[PDB]
């Protein structure tokens, strides 16, 4: 259950940072970024995500 | 057990695989100020990998941190694309009633992204 989560997570966030990283238009990081946003809420279930899902939005979207 | 030539982090390029970045614990540390005066948090970031450093402020609207739905008002203070070898610092330069609050510092690499929190305290003069 939170261990799957907190997985799915994970996988969410280095398949996301990936790719903004690699690519510097911001068009196709947009774009990325609702991609991550859309699958991180539906995996969020209690405050301790939904927190974390949150911060990783916040992270892959100012990142440089 | 396990004999190696360093306990420290796995060396970048390496046969073991990386880890999302350390923090240190403490760091930042709850700090308490009087109005008027400066306040800097600190942030020991450990990383093979190249992290991120992101400052956030927890904003409080209605005495709630969070949404209706659950998410947290946080609000981006400072963004960095590289760690530093020394230590990373948030400057805050007169301090007042709405400087308190929650600060979270993050830090994330091609692995994970790891945060800790700390509370400042503003009291009168």
């Amino acid at each position: 259950g939170g261990g799957d989560r907190r997985k799915e997570m994970d996988k969410v966030y280095r398949t996301a940072f990936k790719r903004i990283t690699s690519t510097p238009d911001k068009e196709k990081r947009k774009e990325v970024v609702k991609e991550a946003t859309e699958q991180l809420r539906r995996i969020a279930k209690d405050e301790e995500e939904k927190k974390k899902a949150a911060y990783m939005i916040l992270f892959l979207k100012t990142l440089g | 057990h396990h004999h190696h030539h360093s306990s420290g982090l796995v060396p970048r390029g390496s046969h073991m695989s990386p880890h999302r970045p350390i923090l240190q614990a403490g760091l930042p540390a709850n700090t308490t100020a009087v109005v008027g005066s400066d306040v800097e948090l600190l942030c020991k970031v450990y990383s093979d990998a190249q992290p991120h450093i992101q400052w956030l402020k927890h904003i409080v609207i209605n005495g709630s941190s969070f949404g209706a739905d659950g998410f947290p008002y946080v609000q981006v203070l400072k963004t960095a694309d590289i760690n530093s070898s020394e230590v990373e610092v948030l400057y805050l330069r007169n301090v007042s009633a709405e400087d308190a609050g929650e600060y979270t510092c993050l830090a994330g690499n091609s692995i994970g992204l790891s945060y800790q929190s700390a509370w400042l305290t503003v009291l009168p003069e």
